[PDB]
């Protein structure tokens, strides 16, 4: 029944949410190591034409 | 990290506001679950880590410990859902807070690219543990097991606290990263050889060494069934995973400063498996098989060779699987016997097939038999501690024999021979416990077909 | 259970330090300790040694 | 096959002696081989073909990757963690490469070995002075390192041997 | 469900004593 | 004992008949990229350095 | 192309498949120790294909199919050799073991676990097929280990029975007291030549030094129950006639021998080894004869001959005749 | 550090107008997150100690505790970027004025540096 | 008597008021889900796919490539004559030796 098995599963969606939310505080921090994107001395590449960043 | 840091946090609400009578379904699921995510790790580059932030790093080390914590935490609360069946839902609701704080922490230690944030998880770890064996259980020495456990530790681990600040104030930074790069010779000296022993003693007391091993049969005997395992399986692994860490910095010192460890863990080796031929109980034999595998692996670390690290790692998760099924083992037929006792209950095979089955195959993989990883693991470190002196091998060909002399033996006293008599509630082995056999065992027989993922970062 | 008793958890309360009960502790938890370090410091110093001098053929001696 | 470049792994033209029945009595070898040729080798054939035509259907390249060369140890500075950083992975590619190479040399060896029969102390003189060579060197380059081995021990190292060498080479000249 | 006198107890010189354990260990007196 | 065997086959079955199945459906339809040199002026994606297809996947998914 | 891999590889696979039917349906009925003769009876007459191949040409060939790990410049793959030893042994202990299973079809008839029974001897068939045909020293190990613990339940049969369980742990007593010098074996290998593989151990070991030689003598006088190991073999005869009837008569024990006759081209290299396995092999072939004249149990009769049939091949090994050695094998 | 006698400094500020030349810590910090985090421990502690129903006792309560400890910890933050930052200033205006105490080391090479190799046998 | 007690309870058999008990809960409907969902996560989810996972993870740690490298360096080396492996790890003109002149 709709609205009241919330009231007793509505647990089980803590924890794939506390993944996702991982998920996206990892690539936020990884947002602030770019200090050297694309400025390695090994992996320095010339961008593409439609290229922004080497990655993400 | 994040993505395996949260849901462990997660876990703790999951559980407070599950209803009286479905925490278990809840915890067992999503503890699995966490356990496939936690498999990513594993596909490590042959360069340098995962560094993902500038506080949590990844290596080829510390991704099958990391694996194993996870993978472990499920097979607690299947463990744990037999002997908690009258206890009240806040108490078993502590009891699964504590395992999951566990975990937290264990999680948290084995990445820490910082020395004094390992350090303060590594210490960390010592709360939920002591709660665990002085609460939940059974006999009237959980107090003195506990205060044992405590303060073994603590003591060896205090200096290193000392240690690691000075470290800090002369070397400047703590990263490991920076701490390998920028490594320097230590000089023979006497404050050099004291900061050794301080850096060295914390590692060694927790693994633990022969003669500091007094903690570890009481800890083992009197603590829970959950308690056990965590501790055999991942706990003392602990120990071998700084050592490996930190000395990185304590060389040319450590080519002279390994001869007393060297040797108290040769020999202890012996002496733990002649111990545990003449026993009364089976969990404090496990416990002294336990001893004698990780003085195996302090040898191993302390030659200090590429085979050395394979060969440790290889035995900390054989050995850790191995250790925790022989634990689960002894809690079922304890639970069925309520005595503790190998010669009490005899002839078992006859009554229980199927466990007489699985106790076969622990004792198989115990006693180091190819190609399990169990014998990986031995045989890089017996081949490695040749090179190192050709003499070893007289004392490792004398643990083996012992070791498979007293596996046996604990297979035969309580499989083969005739039934007692007077007992007559053997009841039939339920699923659940052959489910947490099987769990333990296809991992070890699974990791046998790819080694390289536990062969650590010389692989 | 007066066995089991008596075997593991009565050892020592009864225990006295005696000169035979030193004496065996010693010799059995130092001695064996003590030949193995000289043996194996011994071993380490003539392999050293003839590392030094160069006359030991450590060819294909790739894997350590 | 092309899949393996024949000059790494070389391998002796194999000639084989002819049929030469001195009897008229059948052997059972021609006939046992001929039957496992019709009822084994046809079948297995044709599934091979039906699988190289649906892979021939849908057909995509993989690449191998190419790294650039950056300074060395020798050219990096006391504390530039960055350079240091660079050289270190270098050195690092440099042993794994070193080490299949050592693997070649080792797998030729022991195909020779088999190959050549009983005659092996003779006949493949050539693949052990290639293993001794390639062992000495590798044994020079990376043995004692330790297992927290690093691009500046191995330079030590080197730089130890050169004094030691020079010495020596001093020495003799001088005397 | 065992008392504290059926444990083991230290060695006790005085007779009276030594009867006390010979009894406890389900044994004769002069057997003991 | 019976039961429990009788289970743990049924699951493991379960889940490793799809999985073998598929397995064997990209290795005979797709499997096995040949390896060619890199085209002048081209940069290739981080996935395209694998040969089996369900590593390129999992490369290209994941990592 | 050349079916001699094919066929050697194809025995030693379809010794196999019962052990994986094993958990079907075939295994609870009476249908499975004929199922199990009958499959241990095709393996022979296929295996004995390759023998007429050999036997022809002379065909010789080692198969490196699946490789299992790369430590540095050491390689570990699934190697099987199939020189002369072991394309001729193959027949041999099938055309034994199929005639042991089909006695023991009518000796072990009122057994309950009949079934279980045969599976062990399946999978101890299994094993020492292993350790025949193994390349390197891993997978001889792994041979060695594998029989050595098939023979272990295998003279436990009888659980409630107090002796069978005092003669299998004695027989893995004296089995470690051997492995300790296969180990030491396997370790100066690997240290020294930087290879488990026969084939680099043979090339790069001219003149092999007394170690290695002296740990391979220890394990084989472990296994094949020479003086100084010797009562495990008489002692394991706490279990069932066909059991030691196979595994403790012709097969397992003359592991040690074979291993010895594998490394015979290290073994004339050195004049010491040779004089100490020459003295070893006589006095046990003395010693268990000895026995064997006044014994009165006729199983310990035979067992005591077959003693001292081992010590004669390793007298045979002494003297540098191996082929003579696996002759009389 | 002993910065009590930094000449210049008001006796009683929590805050020096200075410090308003410093960013702000964002609203989202993961430190004000972690003081309400601990005001919502207080609340469920609270509601513990009274035997009340531990989650949803006093919602008012628990939401003033949470507002209080993320106000206290918001000023708390300020203040000790502040005083990190003056210690920062302090150490480079110092290290400018006294050139002599901290000479440029002279930059060298691996190359013609000997480091002497232990060897691990 | 020294205190009161209660008189030590006798272990609760869970099948003989329930068979088919599975040995997880006294309930028999969660009992037996909790069974299902231990099988599932345990067996078919994590120790098969991640298994299937592991097996096909991507060559990261380069081994193929570094096999490649090493057939083009021994390739090159063999043509032109030169030795092979090289004794010195880094070019002696580089390095710089301080002088001893003793
Ligand atoms: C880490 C891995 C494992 C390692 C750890 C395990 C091993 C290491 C730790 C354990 C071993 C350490 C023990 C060494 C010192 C401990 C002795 C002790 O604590 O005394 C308590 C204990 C207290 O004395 P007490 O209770 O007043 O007298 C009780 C006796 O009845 C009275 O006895 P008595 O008066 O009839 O005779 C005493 C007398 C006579 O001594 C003898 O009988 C023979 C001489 C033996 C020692 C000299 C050689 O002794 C001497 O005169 C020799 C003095 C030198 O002393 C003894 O009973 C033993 C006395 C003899 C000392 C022998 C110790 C030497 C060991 C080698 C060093
Ligand atoms: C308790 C147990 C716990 C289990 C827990 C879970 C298990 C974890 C393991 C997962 C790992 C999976 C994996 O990695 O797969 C490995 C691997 C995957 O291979 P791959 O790397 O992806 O492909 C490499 C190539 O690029 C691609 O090669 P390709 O494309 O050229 O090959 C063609 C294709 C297709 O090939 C063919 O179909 C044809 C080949 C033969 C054709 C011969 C002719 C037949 C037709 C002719 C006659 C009809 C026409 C004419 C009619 C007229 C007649 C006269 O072959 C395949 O698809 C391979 C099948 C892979 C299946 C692997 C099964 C894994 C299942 C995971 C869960 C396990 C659950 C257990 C139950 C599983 C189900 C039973 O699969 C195998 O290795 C299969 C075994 C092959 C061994 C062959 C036997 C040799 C024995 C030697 C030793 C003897 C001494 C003793
Ligand atoms: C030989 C290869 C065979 C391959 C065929 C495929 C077999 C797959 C099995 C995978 C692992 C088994 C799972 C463990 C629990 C078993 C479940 C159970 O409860 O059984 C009841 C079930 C039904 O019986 P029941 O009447 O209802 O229950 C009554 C009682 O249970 C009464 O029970 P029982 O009296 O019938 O005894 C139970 C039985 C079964 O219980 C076990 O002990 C099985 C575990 C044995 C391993 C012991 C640990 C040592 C480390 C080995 C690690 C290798 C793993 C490789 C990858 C595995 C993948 C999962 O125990 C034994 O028979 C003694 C085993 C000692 C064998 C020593 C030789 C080991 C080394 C041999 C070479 C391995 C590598 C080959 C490399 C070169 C050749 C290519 O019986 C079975 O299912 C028997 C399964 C067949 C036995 C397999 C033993 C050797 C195979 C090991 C892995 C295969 C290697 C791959 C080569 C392929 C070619
Ligand atoms: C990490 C820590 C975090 C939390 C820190 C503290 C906060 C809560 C503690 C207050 C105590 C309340 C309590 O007792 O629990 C009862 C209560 C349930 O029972 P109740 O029917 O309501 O009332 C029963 C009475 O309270 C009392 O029931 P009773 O009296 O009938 O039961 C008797 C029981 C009652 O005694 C107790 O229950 C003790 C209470 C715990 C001690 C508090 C310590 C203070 C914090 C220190 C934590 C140390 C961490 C460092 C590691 C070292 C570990 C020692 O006493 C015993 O069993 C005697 C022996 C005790 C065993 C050994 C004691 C060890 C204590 C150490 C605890 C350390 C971990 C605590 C984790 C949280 C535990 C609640 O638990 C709760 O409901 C609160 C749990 C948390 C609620 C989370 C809901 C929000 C999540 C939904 C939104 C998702 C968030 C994410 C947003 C983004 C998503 C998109
Ligand atoms: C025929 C096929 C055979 C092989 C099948 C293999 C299937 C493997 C499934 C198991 C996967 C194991 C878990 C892997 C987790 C590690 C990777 C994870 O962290 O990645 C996240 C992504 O994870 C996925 O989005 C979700 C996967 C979770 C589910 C896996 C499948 C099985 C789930 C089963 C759950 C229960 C099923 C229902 C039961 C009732 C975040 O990725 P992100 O850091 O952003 O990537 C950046 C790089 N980018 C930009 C290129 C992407
Ligand atoms: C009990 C269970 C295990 C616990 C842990 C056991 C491990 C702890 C053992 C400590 C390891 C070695 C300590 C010192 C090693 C240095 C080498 C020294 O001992 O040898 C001689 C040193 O001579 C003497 O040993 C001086 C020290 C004597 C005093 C130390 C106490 C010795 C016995 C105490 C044992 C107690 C151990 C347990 C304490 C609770 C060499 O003389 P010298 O070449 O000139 O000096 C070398 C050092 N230099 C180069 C820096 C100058
Ligand atoms: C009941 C009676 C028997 C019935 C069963 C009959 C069937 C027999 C099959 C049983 C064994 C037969 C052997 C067959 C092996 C073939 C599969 C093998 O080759 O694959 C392995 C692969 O298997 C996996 O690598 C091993 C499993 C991974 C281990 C992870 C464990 C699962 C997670 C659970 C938690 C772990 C806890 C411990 C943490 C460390 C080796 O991989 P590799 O040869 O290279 O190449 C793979 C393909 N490539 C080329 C594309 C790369
Ligand atoms: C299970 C129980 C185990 C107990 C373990 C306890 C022993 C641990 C080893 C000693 C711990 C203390 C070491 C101090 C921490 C290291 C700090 C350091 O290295 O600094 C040194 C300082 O070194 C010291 O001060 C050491 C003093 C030790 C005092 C405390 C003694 C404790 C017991 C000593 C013997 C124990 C050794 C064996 C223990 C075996 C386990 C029982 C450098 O001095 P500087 O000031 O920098 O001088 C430079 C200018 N020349």
């Amino acid at each position: 029944n709709v609205l009241q098995i919330v009231r007793d599963h509505w647990v089980h969606i803590l924890v794939p949410v506390g993944f996702v939310f991982g998920c996206y505080l990892d690539r936020r921090s990884d947002e602030k190591l770019t200090a050297f994107r694309n400025k390695s001395l090994l992996f320095k590449r010339e961008l593409r034409p439609n290229e922004e960043v080497t990655w993400k | 990290m994040l993505k395996i840091i949260i849901p462990t946090t997660m876990l703790l609400p999951m559980t407070w506001m599950s209803k009286h009578n479905m925490i278990w379904i809840n915890a067992t699921v999503h503890s699995l679950l966490i356990s496939l995510i936690s498999l990513s790790l594993l596909n490590q580059l042959g360069e340098n880590s995962l560094n993902f932030s500038l506080t949590f790093f990844s290596d080829s080390l510390s991704a099958p410990l990391l694996v194993l914590t996870t993978w472990l935490l499920p097979l607690m609360l299947m463990a744990s859902q037999s002997h908690l069946s009258k206890e009240t839902t806040t108490r078993k609701k502590l009891y699964i807070t504590m395992l999951i704080l566990l975990q937290l922490f264990l999680i948290m230690t084995f990445t820490a690219t910082e020395l004094i944030l390992f350090y303060i998880l590594f210490e960390a770890t010592l709360v939920p543990t002591l709660i665990i064996i002085t609460r939940w259980g059974n006999q009237t020495e959980r107090l003195n097991a506990g205060l044992y456990f405590l303060f073994y530790t603590l003591a060896g681990s205090l200096p290193l606290l000392v240690a690691l600040v000075y470290i800090q104030n002369t070397t400047g930074s703590l990263n490991f990263l920076i701490i390998h790069y920028w490594s320097h010779p230590l000089s023979n000296s006497w404050s050099n050889i004291f900061m050794w022993l301080a850096c060295i003693m914390a590692f060694m007391v927790k693994m633990p060494l022969y003669g500091l091993h007094l903690w570890l049969p009481k800890a083992h005997v009197e603590a829970p069934i959950a308690g056990s395992m965590v501790l055999a399986a991942v706990l003392l692994k602990l120990g071998g995973y700084g050592m490996m860490r930190i000395t990185t910095i304590l060389n040319p010192l450590t080519n002279y400063m390994a001869y007393p460890f060297l040797m108290l863990s040769m020999w202890g080796m012996i002496m733990t498996s002649s111990i545990c031929l003449r026993q009364t109980d089976l969990k404090s034999l496990i416990a002294y098989s336990s001893v004698s595998h990780m003085a195996l692996v302090i040898v191993a670390i302390m030659i200090q060779t590429p085979w050395s690290f394979m060969g440790a790692t290889a035995l900390m998760i054989a050995h850790g699987l191995t250790s925790s099924m022989l634990f689960c083992l002894a809690n079922t037929n304890y639970e069925r016997v309520h005595s503790r006792t190998m010669i009490l209950a005899r002839g078992l095979q006859t009554l229980l097939p199927l466990m007489a089955t699985w106790w076969l195959v622990a004792s198989l993989t115990n006693l180091a038999l190819p190609p399990s990883i169990n014998l990986i693991g031995e045989l890089f470190i017996i081949t490695a501690s040749f090179s190192w002196s050709n003499i070893t091998i007289i004392l490792m060909g004398m643990n083996m024999m012992i070791t498979a002399l007293y596996s046996l033996y604990m297979l035969i006293t309580t499989q083969r021979g005739k039934y007692t008599h007077h007992i007559n509630n053997i009841k039939p082995s339920f699923t659940r416990e052959n489910a947490l056999m099987a769990l333990h065992i296809l991992p070890l027989l699974l990791l046998t077909l790819n080694p390289k993922m536990i062969l650590g970062p010389l692989y | 259970i007066r066995w089991t008793y008596a075997r593991s958890a009565n050892i020592y309360p009864n225990f006295r330090p005696t000169p035979k009960t030193s004496l065996l502790g010693a010799l059995f938890g130092i001695g064996p300790l003590f030949f193995w370090y000289y043996v194996f410091k011994t071993d380490r110093d003539k392999k050293e040694k003839l590392i030094q001098e160069g006359k030991l053929d450590q060819t294909f001696n790739i894997s350590y | 096959p092309d899949s393996w470049d024949k000059d790494v792994y070389p391998e002796p033209p194999r000639r084989t002696p002819a049929p030469a029945p001195q009897t008229s009595l059948p052997n059972p070898v021609t006939y046992l081989t001929k039957i496992f040729d019709l009822l084994v080798d046809r079948p297995v054939t044709l599934a091979r073909e039906f699988i190289e035509q649906q892979h021939a259907k849908n057909r995509y390249y993989y690449y191998h990757r190419e790294f650039r060369r950056v300074p060395d140890i020798t050219e990096c500075e006391e504390k530039d963690i960055l350079c240091m950083f660079e050289a270190e992975m270098q050195w690092r590619r440099d042993y794994k490469v070193d080490q299949e190479i050592v693997n070649i040399i080792q797998e030729r060896l022991k195909a020779c070995q088999q190959r050549e029969g009983e005659s092996y102390r003779q006949n493949c003189a050539k693949e052990l002075e290639q293993f001794t060579q390639v062992s000495k060197a590798f044994q020079d380059r990376y043995s004692d390192l330790g297992a927290h081995y690093s691009a500046r021990k191995c330079l030590a190292k080197q730089k130890q041997r050169m004094l030691a060498e020079r010495k020596a080479a001093k020495e003799a000249a001088a005397a | 469900h065992v008392t504290k006198d059926m444990f083991p107890g230290p060695y006790p010189k005085t007779p009276e004593e030594r009867a006390a354990a010979a009894k406890k260990y389900n044994m004769r007196v002069e057997d003991y | 004992d019976r039961r429990f065997l009788k289970l743990m086959r049924f699951y493991i079955l379960l889940t490793g008949i799809p999985v073998a199945i598929g397995i064997t459906l990209v290795n005979v339809f797709i499997g096995e990229a040949e390896l060619a040199d890199i085209p002048e002026g081209y940069v290739p994606e981080h996935w395209e350095y694998f040969k089996h297809p369900i590593s390129r996947w999992i490369a290209r998914t994941f990592y | 192309m050349n079916p001699f891999a094919s066929l050697t590889l194809t025995t030693l696979t379809i010794l196999t498949i019962p052990i994986m039917m094993s958990n079907s349906n075939i295994y609870k009925t009476n249908l499975y120790p004929n199922y199990v003769k009958t499959t241990v009876s095709y393996a022979f007459t296929l295996s004995l294909v390759p023998l007429l191949m050999f036997m022809h040409t002379g065909q010789e060939m080692i198969i490196s199919n699946w490789h299992w790990m790369t430590l540095q410049t050491v390689e570990l793959s699934l190697s099987f050799k199939m020189d002369y030893f072991s394309v001729m042994f193959i027949p041999v202990a099938l055309f034994v073991t199929w005639s042991i299973m089909e006695f023991s079809m009518w000796y072990m008839h009122s057994d309950p676990f009949i079934n279980r029974f045969f599976k062990y001897l399946l999978l101890f068939l299994i094993t020492m097929m292993i350790l025949v045909t193994a390349n390197n020293l891993f997978q001889l190990f792994i041979g060695w280990e594998g029989v050595g613990i098939m023979s272990f339940l295998l003279i436990g049969w009888w659980h409630g029975r107090t002796d069978a369980n005092t003669a299998a742990l004695q027989a893995i007593l004296y089995n470690r007291i051997g492995d300790i010098g296969f180990v030491l074996s396997m370790a100066w290998f690997l240290t020294h030549s930087n290879a488990w593989d026969l084939q680099q151990i043979f090339m790069l070991n001219n003149e092999c030094p007394n170690m290695p030689l002296i740990g391979l003598l220890l394990a084989a006088a472990g296994k094949s129950a020479q003086f100084g190991l010797h009562p495990w073999l008489p002692s394991a005869m706490e279990g069932p006639t066909p059991v030691s009837a196979l595994l403790h008569s012709s097969t397992m024990v003359v592991a040690g021998v074979f291993l010895l006759i594998r490394f015979y081209p290290l073994m004339e290299t050195n004049k010491l080894v040779q004089t100490m396995t020459l003295c070893l092999g006589a006095i046990t072939t003395l010693f268990t004869a000895l026995c064997a004249i006044t014994q009165n149990d006729i199983k310990k009769i035979v067992a005591f001959s077959t003693s001292s049939q081992l010590g004669l091949m390793m007298v045979t090994i002494g003297i540098n005749q191996p082929h003579l050695a696996f002759l009389h094998i | 550090t002993m910065m009590s006698g930094r000449p210049g400094r008001v006796p009683l500020q929590f805050l020096p107008n200075e410090a308003r030349s410093l960013p702000p810590p964002k609203l989202t910090d993961p430190r004000l997150v972690y003081m309400g985090f601990l005001g919502y421990c207080s609340g469920l502690i609270d509601n513990a100690i009274r035997r009340r129903p531990v989650v949803s006792a006093g919602l008012h309560r628990q939401l003033l505790y949470v507002t209080s400890f993320v106000f206290f910890g918001y000023y708390l933050l300020k203040r000790q970027d502040y005083m990190y930052a003056l210690r920062d200033h302090d150490m480079f205006a110092y290290v400018k004025s006294h050139p002599e105490d901290f000479p440029e080391k002279d930059k060298k090479t691996y190359g013609e540096i000997l480091e002497e190799f232990h060897p691990v046998r | 008597i020294r205190l009161q007690e209660d008189p030590d309870p006798e272990d609760e058999n869970l099948y003989e008021k329930n068979p088919d008990s599975h040995g997880y809960d006294k309930d028999p409907i969660v009992d037996l889900w909790n069974m299902r969902v231990v099988f599932f996560f345990g067996f078919s989810i994590v120790l098969v796919l991640g298994s299937t996972f592991v097996a096909y993870l991507p060559d990261y740690r380069m081994q193929e490539w570094a096999r490649r490298e090493a057939e083009r360096l021994v390739k090159y080396r063999e043509a032109n004559g030169l030795p092979l492996m090289e004794s010195n790890c880094f070019d002696p003109n580089k390095i710089q030796l301080p002088e001893d002149e003793d």
